[PDB]
């Protein structure tokens, strides 16, 4: 679970920038 | 099984088909996804690739996988047009991930996934947002 976790707020985190 | 999922499957399938292959409403956002999508695979290639071999370290099926993934990113009650298009820009990479793989035929399946988790649970946030016409207009 962790890894899925980890890679979701990762394409979240670069998501919410170019937003 | 309504005209805005047909719709967003059209988008999603060709964009990610045409990505692994190397070459009204709907063609706008095709090439607004064409112009952002590229954008976003350039400028994240090192991210998308340690994604990938992550994913594939725990080889529980690449598009599930994605499924799981694409849930988690939504998780925080949070939805915007970034998020939307860096999914669908990491199931491009993905997308000619398998092509290289020898495993075209997963495409389909993946752009199906991303489609549902966005119409299935987005869609009143898409309908806010007046669809795909929307997505053009953010992006423009
Ligand atoms: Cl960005
Ligand atoms: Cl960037
Ligand atoms: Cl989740
Ligand atoms: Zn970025
Ligand atoms: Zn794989
Ligand atoms: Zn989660």
């Amino acid at each position: 679970e962790q890894w899925a976790r980890e890679i979701g707020a990762q394409l979240r985190r670069m998501a919410d920038d170019l937003n | 099984e309504d005209d805005l999922y047909r719709q967003s499957l059209e988008i999603i399938s060709r964009y990610l088909r045409e990505q692994a292959t190397g070459a009204a409403t709907s063609r706008k956002a095709l090439e607004t996804l064409r112009r952002v999508g590229d954008g976003v695979q350039r400028n994240h290639e090192t991210a998308f690739q340690g994604m990938l071999r992550k994913l594939d370290i725990k080889n529980e099926g690449d598009v599930k996988s994605f499924s799981r993934v694409m849930v988690h990113v939504f998780k925080d009650g949070v939805t915007n047009w970034g998020r939307i298009v860096t999914l669908i820009s990491f199931g491009a990479f993905v997308a000619k991930h398998l092509k290289s793989v020898n495993q075209e035929s997963f495409i389909e399946p993946l752009a199906e996934t991303i489609t549902d988790v966005l119409v299935r649970t987005k869609r009143d946030w898409l309908v806010k947002q007046r669809g795909w016409d929307g997505f053009v207009e953010f992006f423009h």
